[PDB]
RNA sequence: CCCAUGUUAAUAGCUUCUUAGGAGAAUGACGUAGCAUGCUACGC
RNA sequence: GCGUAGCAUGCUACGUCAUUCUCCUAAGAAGCUA
């Protein structure tokens, strides 16, 4: 049966660096209990495998970023690093696309579903979360496509979203080049039966799907976090034309996805000691650890310290009583102290001299409270620089 | 533990013990009587650690009982919200057109976008300014699909009732936009 | 679920599962419970049980909860304990529960079957939350004695008309009014579901029935009539609301002007106008719904809603709210499955009508300003409670009258009940005396009703109406055919016949007796009225032909012989069979 | 639960347990405060009782804080140490408090129970956290003396306006009047149930108590009557909201040519403006109460509530206003129980009108620009601190006369309370003199002016009137009866009947005597309208009928008798009983 | 011997911290039973 | 030399008490990311 559901969209209350709104789509219980089980399988399968291009579930604490990083660099010729931005990946993403994706994700059911449940399951995901009722302050509206936020599925059903627009790349990049120029006489080979698997065959033809997957993984290796992606492309074949560089997204997106991706928010980094310029709101560096070299991420200082500053709710101000807030802002902020730009590494000794004032004043109140001190206190090592930085070595 | 025999074995084993203390006898006897109070608060250690498990697992089968009956009293209580919502919306139906258009169809099924379009009884309009005020709904009487409305009210973003006198070019600026129109099918 | 317990109203979540209503108990009572009588199985929010996958032990004492379940003895985990234990049982508030002795008269109320005349006593001077359990226990186990009982379906399609019965063999045959009805159930092939209710009752000759049916699509020979016993809901409001007398009338506006007819009770419309409930204990046929359309014409500016238990008592007063009350704001609501047609000459379900006239089973849920319950001796406690349930109002009036019979009672068989345990309102007018007391009859004669002041009153019956003479009891042993269920006296009907030739007067007149039988067979052979003791009660009517069957203690009911002899007007053509029931009155022997 | 210490405002929990209102109390104090007095209990977050299974030790010098609950001396565990030590209570924020030596005086107001004389100077002496605190105490003083009073039960019913009651033995029986209101009960059975908030006033003829109750029940033999107690609410704001002399006038702008009658008030009007709180003080008749309408139209922007204590003195508020401010921008508010008639010709309970009125007890909490506190006589510090929690404003005008009769101060009888204890205000006044002073008797003619500026104000008055020959003051013994406490005396109704025969233009005249019960009694045998002398404070009639019924110490008042004799605005007639006080005025003889 | 009053906040991932329950381990200590050998009191 | 009794010491089993560790779960507070 297909159940039509009613979705509200919340309005978000929390810190960002532009002043547009941000909403979010809260769908009805009666649809995320259904796909939290059909999908619940999967989607906690994919969060617990280290080591694939989605890197969902991979965490960057105790050398994970490295981990991470090391695994997008196997074994591309002449790396450079790259990175596109979908904008308005939620609400420019088409119907078919989001359909795509719903049905990629359950392929994984060719024995405990039939063929006519897998379609009311699609039918179900495509009434509850792509074309819905959406309800915004007291009204019904009909929302007219492109995911929302908010269903069970909608981190991976963006990575899946997110390689179709990076093969679909690949395959123009590789089909649109002349054909006579491609000196190499595999990759002329390649596009020859890439062609006629794409416009001359009706069945799938998993020899030379298997082929060209091998290829793109040899040539094209990705990290795909639900949009962000670092692509590690070999540069000699993206100068030649056979790989997707930027522009090849700027087309793709274009044809595909209906907006244009200026060029001013897709970043190329040619030299792999500085890692992805940006991916996941981290920037990457390469720091002396231990004894050898690892990637650590750092974020933007002004986000910490607006952390800091700008609390979402009134009892956040008091400090004393949130302290393990500003652990956790000081654990986020550890990797600044290995920055070279001194006033990037203050970030991490302001959070821990803050904390150090907040617990003597915090024991200053507490003591007058009462007239004996806290027998047992273990706040001391949350302002010693060793309980953070075994955050971000590999042990563990 | 305390209204146990186990207690009352331990502790008049406990009472011989101190008499036999000071009484001063044989030793082998001494070494009897270290016996039995060991093996009498070895049963008291079982006893009373039995007990002390025993009401601390009746303690959470009774936290769990709770925990049903608020489980069960709580879905009792959505039912009946729920079904009261539906027999509301149920009396709020306008059913001589809802019965009209639902015969009118072929199988019986309408889509539901045009249920409220031929069967609601109040249009409420959102206007964001003047411009669309002036072409969607200028006047007393206006038509939007298909039928005739009647205005019968119009109130700001305040919920401030203005008047249609209100409504003008050089007083659209002290106007608190947008204008929800409230009209009836006529 | 937590809910309070019946004998004490403590916070519990115990309740005897051996009971066919399962009342709440708390822990003290529900182990006073179940050590005394055999009901052993308690549910909590799950059942006390041996939940292992292979045992069945539902008593409670024999059970011990381990982990987090309960096992029996063979089962039963190393670690302890029994519920049923330390004076309570294993339940909800435990500390905060405060039991009641009253145990022994729960288990007799628990225990006992609704045959002796005892239980029903024994049932009627409980407190309000026994009352009310009582009532409810009765209503399930009269339920369940109805439904075990032999299916019907047609012998092949007949008539519009006219069809004909096929039973089960040798099973109970329900009786045929107007009171009970059957479905028919498609079972055919494909999916047994209700083609509609058939109201029965007997025709002319033979295995033949004129039947009606509710939904009209016409069956075949595989649909089948049953007696479909049906759901009862439980009940929560007690048998009458607190009392609470008022200096002077609240609300209610009297006008000025009423009438000269029923100007002589305006001291009983006030009395009715202080007190919150009123009891008005009317001799029969002495202006009792009468009394009810003088006082929504005193205070004609409330709203009035009239409750019958009988559809034929709320008939009878329909008609006379037709007569008196003006008819365009008044509607007689009729329940949606319309088993039997009602009096409709108001309009039909409009519940915000200003004077509503309802049986007490379909009543809607309503505020008014007084609400008038109408002939309570037919009703019982269950009905008393759902009209208070349904119907909060600021003033409450019963009228009715002890001297008729009671609910048709089927369970009891063995004891006579007297008036005073009919209901709790029938008690307490014979209890304290009634409220309102009316005193001139007008519908017998003098030497009839002066009958009736000798037999059952205390020489306070007395009729504005002179004899006509034509007050009969004829002398016929009364040969009894008895070739059905109930006795039928058709040589009596032969009596009647062969009389009546040389008296012409009762010629419109209604056919009476005591049994329903007699009553079938009367209307075929002639073309003649006829309605039982059952459906009179409410309707009162100039000529009568009565037939009396036997001589035993079903013709021997005074109360019955009361009502029975109180329904002619101007011409009685009655047949008294036995001796004493003609020596009492002064009739013509011819 | 933490707070603030009373007498040095340090942080702290602590709560002394035997002082009524729980006073919070740093710990420096609260040993000063439980090792003088017996006041030995005290809660901190939780109570400092013994935690043992079974013990009854509270001294907190005895008590000892071990594990994590405080054990006597027979319970400590070894790991201890004691509260009551080193000079401070154990509670919280020990080491951050400030001792304070006031508890000398903290004692003396916690401890006393308010009926001699010197408690109520103590009481307005003090500081202002121990003002608020001793007016808590004073009235929950005066609140659980109600409880002393007797219990009340019905013997019958002679009438549905007329009960008959029996009080209590042993026990004083309470006044019967309004102020007072009773609960009833059923408690029998059966029902111990309030049956209606009923209140009382003794009926002419025989010993009937004609009630007049919320309810419509009727009342049987065995209902009986409890006393109402009203919780005392705690109060914060301070009694005088600290002056600050401004520069020029804020808030307020004055008016242009305002009228002729207020053109001599401009002077105080500016100084009005210029300081915070004002205070206005003038013998009786001579413009306070008219200064607050000039206040009304000199600053005519200026929100104003006007408030006084009484009923009758906002009444006169009420009709000057009506004489002269617009009468659609003005209020007046009721409480909603409202057992007395008040004025009803503004639109009633409209807090938005930009003239309100109120009395001091149902204030609304709101802001003003301007408020004007009517008769400060008749405030305590708790009326004071009233308006200052609820009614925040730019200017406070407080009007009044010391030499006027007080509060009544029901615990009050041994001594007698000179003006300058009556508030906080009246104090101000007589301690550094009033900041605005007028007196000139507009209002009464000159033969009163003369015979009030003599005992009381000492000839400080000239009236803008003549003798105007309609006073009379005759000298009538009265022999008296009594009522329960408030005598009643016929013979001087007797001879005021007399006076209303024998002189025809004075029937319009206003009944005063001191005492209410003589006040409702007289309504019945002449008909004039009634006002009792502390109840008519600040209203004017034309002709007065003053009656001193006894010779006691309250009706031979010299207070008492001016704000009696200086309400008539051109004719008077006095029935003394006092022999000097009778030489004292000088009226005609009669 | 007495008089005034009632005012909206999604899906998912990772991480820090605190509390409670259970299991397991490790060590130590007490007590009981069983065993290994020695010593001593008795019999042969 | 054996059997019995007691005592010592060492091991094994079981019952308990404290300390530490690991983990699993439950509940709560918080932070970041898409
Ligand atoms: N006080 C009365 N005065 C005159 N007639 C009356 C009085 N009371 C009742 N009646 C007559 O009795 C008739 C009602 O009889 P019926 O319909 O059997 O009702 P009930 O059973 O209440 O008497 C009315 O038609 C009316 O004329
Ligand atoms: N400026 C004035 N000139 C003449 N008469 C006045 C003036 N002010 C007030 N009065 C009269 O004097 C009386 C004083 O009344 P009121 O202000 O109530 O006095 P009190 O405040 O002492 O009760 C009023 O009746 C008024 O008529
Ligand atoms: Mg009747
Ligand atoms: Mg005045
Ligand atoms: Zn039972
Ligand atoms: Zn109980
Ligand atoms: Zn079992
Ligand atoms: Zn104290
Ligand atoms: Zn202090
Ligand atoms: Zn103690």
């Amino acid at each position: 049966n297909v159940i039509p559901t009613i979705t509200q969209m919340n309005l978000k209350y929390a810190i960002s660096a532009k002043n547009r709104a941000r909403t979010v789509a809260g769908v009805s219980i009666c649809s995320t209990m259904t796909n939290r089980q059909f999908h619940q399988k999967l989607l906690k399968s994919i969060a617990a495998t280290r080591g694939a291009t989605v890197v969902i579930g991979t965490s960057k604490f105790y050398g994970g970023w490295h981990n991470m990083l090391k695994t997008v660099y196997s074994d591309v010729e002449n790396p450079h690093l790259m990175g596109w931005d979908y904008p308005k990946c939620d609400r420019a993403m088409p119907n078919m696309l989001r359909i795509m994706a719903s049905l990629v994700l359950a392929r994984k059911h060719t024995t405990c579903c039939s063929l006519s449940h897998r379609f009311y399951r699609l039918a179900n995901e495509c009434a509850q979360v792509l074309s819905e009722m959406v309800m915004c302050g007291g009204s019904l509206y009909v929302k007219p496509g492109g995911t929302s936020s908010g269903d069970a599925t909608t981190a991976y059903a963006n990575s899946v979203f997110n390689i179709c627009q990076a093969v679909t790349a690949n395959v123009n990049a590789l089909l649109s080049t002349d054909g006579n120029k491609i000196a190499d006489k595999y990759v002329r080979n390649l596009q020859h039966r890439l062609y006629e698997c794409l416009y001359r065959n009706r069945d799938v033809d998993t020899d030379f799907v298997n082929e060209f997957y091998a290829y793109l993984r040899k040539h094209f290796s990705m990290m795909i976090l639900s949009d962000d992606a670092v692509v590690c492309f070999n540069s000699t074949y993206a100068s030649q034309g056979l790989v997707a560089s930027i522009k090849n997204f700027k087309s793709v997106l274009y044809y595909q996805n209906n907006v244009f991706m200026s060029e001013a928010k897709c970043w190329t980094e040619t030299d792999l000691t500085k890692g992805p310029h940006e991916f996941c709101s981290q920037h990457t560096m390469l720091v002396k650890q231990g004894d050898d070299y690892v990637y650590l991420p750092y974020p933007d200082p002004s986000r910490i310290l607006g952390a800091g500053c700008f609390v979402d709710d009134i009892v956040k101000t008091d400090g004393t009583l949130m302290i393990e807030r500003f652990v956790s802002l000081a654990i986020d902020a550890y990797p600044l102290t290995k920055h070279p730009n001194q006033e990037y590494a203050d970030v991490f000794h302001l959070y821990l001299q803050y904390i150090r004032k907040l617990h003597d004043e915090l024991t200053g109140h507490m003591l007058d409270m009462y007239s004996v001190m806290l027998t047992n206190d273990n706040t001391s090592r949350y302002w010693e620089p060793e309980f953070y930085e075994a955050m971000y070595t590999p042990h563990t | 533990f305390s209204s146990l025999p186990s207690y009352a074995a331990f502790a008049t084993a406990q009472e011989a013990y101190e008499q036999a203390v000071a009484n001063g006898d044989s030793e082998v006897v001494l070494k009897k009587l270290k016996k039995s109070l060991n093996v009498a608060k070895s049963e008291f250690d079982r006893d009373a650690a039995m007990q002390r498990k025993l009401e601390k697992m009746a303690d959470q089968a009774m936290t769990q009982m709770y925990k049903q009956a608020r489980s069960e009293d709580k879905r009792a209580k959505v039912t009946s919200a729920m079904q009261t919502m539906l027999f509301t919306m149920l009396r709020k139906l306008d059913n001589d057109a809802l019965n009209n258009i639902i015969n009118n169809a072929r199988d019986g099924c309408v889509p539901l976008n045009i249920i409220p379009l031929t069967t609601a009884a109040k249009l409420m309009v959102v206007i964001p300014d003047y411009n669309t005020y002036k072409n969607t709904c200028d006047g007393t009487t206006f038509t939007y699909a298909s039928a005739l409305w009647e205005i019968q009210q119009v109130v700001d973003a305040d919920s401030k009732i203005v008047q249609l006198s209100e409504i003008s070019m050089d007083n659209s600026p002290n106007l608190a936009w947008p204008l929800i129109v409230t009209a009836l099918r006529a | 679920a937590v809910g309070a317990c019946v004998l004490c109203n403590s916070q519990t979540s115990l309740r005897c599962g051996a009971c066919i209503r399962r009342p709440f108990l708390c822990c003290k009572c529900c182990y006073d419970h179940v050590i005394s009588t055999s009901h052993k199985l308690v549910l909590s929010v799950n059942p006390y049980v041996c939940n292992a996958p292979g045992c069945d032990v539902t008593d409670v004492t024999q059970l011990y909860l381990g982990g987090m379940s309960y096992y029996c003895k063979s089962h039963k985990p190393p670690i302890s304990f029994p519920l049923c234990a330390n004076g309570q049982v294993f339940g909800l508030y435990k500390n905060t529960c405060v039991g009641s002795d009253n145990v022994t008269d729960f288990n007799a109320i628990a225990t006992c079957d609704w045959t002796n005349a005892g239980d029903y006593i024994l049932a009627n001077t409980c407190t309000e939350r026994l009352k009310l359990f009582a009532a409810e226990t009765l209503k399930a186990t009269e339920e369940t004695f109805k439904l075990s009982y032999g299916i019907a379906t047609v012998r092949e399609v007949l008539s519009d008309r006219e069809l004909h019965l096929s039973w089960e063999v040798g099973k109970p045959r329900p009786p045929l009014n107007r009171n009970y009805v059957f479905t028919g159930y498609r079972v055919t092939k494909n999916s047994k579901v209700q083609i509609g209710e058939y109201t029965f009752e007997k025709g002319d000759y033979g295995d033949a029935v004129v039947y009606r049916g509710t939904t009209t699509y016409k069956l075949n020979v595989g649909d089948y009539f049953v007696l479909t016993s049906h759901t009862v809901m439980p009940l929560s409001a007690p048998t009458l609301v607190p009392q609470e007398h008022y200096v002077r009338i609240t609300g209610l506006y009297p006008t000025l002007n009423i009438s000269d007819e029923f100007s002589s009770n305006v001291a009983n419309y006030q009395k009715v106008g202080m007190q919150k409930y009123s009891t008005l204990q009317g001799p029969p046929g002495t202006g009792k719904s009468h009394f009810a359309i003088g006082l929504a014409l005193y205070y004609p500016s409330a709203r009035i809603v009239y409750t019958a238990c009988s559809h034929a008592a709320v008939d009878a007063l329909c008609e006379k709210a037709l007569k008196y009350l003006p008819i365009d704001k008044c509607s007689r609501i009729i329940p949606a499955r319309a088993r039997v047609e009602c009096f409709d000459k108001f309009k039909v379900n409009s519940t915000l009508e200003q004077y509503v006239f309802c049986t007490v089973n379909a009543l809607p849920e309503t505020t008014a300003d007084i609400v008038v319950f109408d002939e309570i001796s037919m009703a019982t406690n269950y009905d008393l409670s759902v009209v208070n349930a349904r119907l909060r109002a600021k003033h409450y009036v019963y009228i009715g009258d002890p001297a008729q019979l009671p609910a048709p009672r089927t369970l009891l068989t063995k004891g006579t009940l007297e008036p005073e345990y009919f209901n709790s309102v029938c008690r307490l007018m014979k209890t304290i005396g009634p409220d309102m007391f009316l005193g001139t009859c007008r519908r017998c004669p003098a030497e009839i009703v002066d009958t009736v002041s000798a037999l059952v009153y205390d020489n306070k019956l007395k009729a504005h109406k002179d004899k006509s003479a034509q007050c009969f009891k004829m002398f016929y042993k009364g040969v009894i055919t008895h070739d059905v269920s109930s006795a039928i006296n058709r040589p009596q009907i032969g009596v009647v016949r062969e009389f009546l030739t040389r008296n012409p007067a009762w010629r419109k007149a209604v056919f009476i007796s005591p049994y329903n039988s007699q009553n079938a067979v009367a209307s075929k052979i002639l073309g003649l009225p006829t309605q039982t003791v059952d459906s009179s009660q409410g309707s009162e009517y100039d000529y009568v032909i009565f037939t009396q069957t036997t001589e035993t203690a079903h013709s021997c009911n005074v109360n019955r012989f009361n009502v029975a002899i109180t329904r002619a007007k101007v011409g009685i053509l009655c047949i008294m069979s036995d001796r004493d029931l003609y020596d009492k009155l002064q009739f013509t022997s011819l």
